């Protein structure tokens, strides 16, 4: 369990 | 030859890390872009578009290439 | 999970100009590769490998990320 010393999106709207 | 959008569609701001990062891809001005975007394989299983334009874009990018050299 | 190859199993043994080059690309390691790859793809709509372990590679990417910087 390692922890994510961040972050990624929270949003969606970014599909090349 | 009507009318394109540019690859990304837009950017998000959100100072991301390289741990997520596997693979990058970098498209320069084309018939749909007149300027450069950085985009990148997000680890969620999915895609996602940088702005060059922040500081910390040029730093977390810059991680991968150094670490993907160094591999 | 069985057998996986490199996304890159060959590579270009001729140097060429970003000029041919529109599209970048770079894999590090990943579940099939326990290395580094820089794909590139051309506006001809092609795609080939490079190999980082020559100079002349450094060189020609290096000029694209210049290029599709200063654009």
């Amino acid at each position: 369990m390692w922890d994510f010393d961040d972050m990624p999106p929270a949003d969606e709207d970014y599909s090349p | 030859a009507k009318e394109l959008r540019c690859q990304c569609i837009k950017t998000y701001s959100k100072p991301f890390h390289p741990k997520f990062i596997k693979e990058l891809r970098v498209i320069e001005s084309g018939p749909h872009c007149a300027n450069t975007e950085i985009i990148v394989k997000l680890s969620d299983g999915r895609e996602l578009c940088l702005d060059p334009k922040e500081n910390w874009v040029q730093r977390v990018v810059e991680k991968f290439l150094k670490r993907a050299e160094n591999s």
